[PDB]
């Protein structure tokens, strides 16, 4: 009856590689 | 949004279009979008839309995602979680 | 099946606002 | 709070009184509120009360809702997504769209 929101996964520490403001999808 | 390389979306159990936390800890910024499969073996991290305004090319940040289930069954739940280093190996 | 995931079930993609209003009442 | 063209709440599947999740493309601010439907035809996007502070008439937006589902239904699911050019002019498709 008492329903908890845990942590599924996670990807740690990983590195953004590009960045995009103009992206359509 | 965020385009991740399909291996590591596979390796945290992360869906596409499923909910995702991103914690930037270069510049302490913290948010929520959606992720989108990037090809599989490129390393892609890609930021897109308004999600660019909060990381830029090089910080470093945590990925999550969170789901719900009964309170008898959390107890004993186990996340998926996946390690980087270097130009995103995964250990 | 128990296990329960938030999806994007929609979106508006790059739409304008055409109207912003602070006093609205409703 | 925002009204929407209720043409525009029925091609991405929102409901009224839905939870709504706001990202600002123009000025990077992310807020969540609820979806009011505006009059059919009138491509109006009203950001009302506490909102107005994040958006401003010309700002560009993401519009978003997210729903539960279990494990086996989320793998094969598929979100509606409508794109948007010019004066509010919807299209089912990014293929048309300059940028």
């Amino acid at each position: 009856s008492m329903i908890r929101t845990m942590l599924q996964g996670k990807l740690h520490r990983v590195k953004v590689t590009h960045a995009d403001l103009h992206y359509e999808g | 949004x965020c385009a991740i390389d399909q291996d590591f979306l596979d390796a945290a159990g992360i869906l596409e279009n499923e909910a995702i936390d991103i914690w930037n800890v270069t510049n302490g910024k913290r948010f929520s979008t959606y992720a989108i499969a990037a090809e599989r073996g490129s390393r892609i991290i890609s930021v897109n839309g308004a999600a660019a305004h909060c990381a830029s090319v090089g910080d470093i940040v945590i990925i999550a995602s969170f789901v719900t289930m009964p309170d008898e069954e959390a107890r004993t739940w186990r996340p998926n979680v996946a390690y980087f280093e270097g130009d995103n190996e995964m250990k």
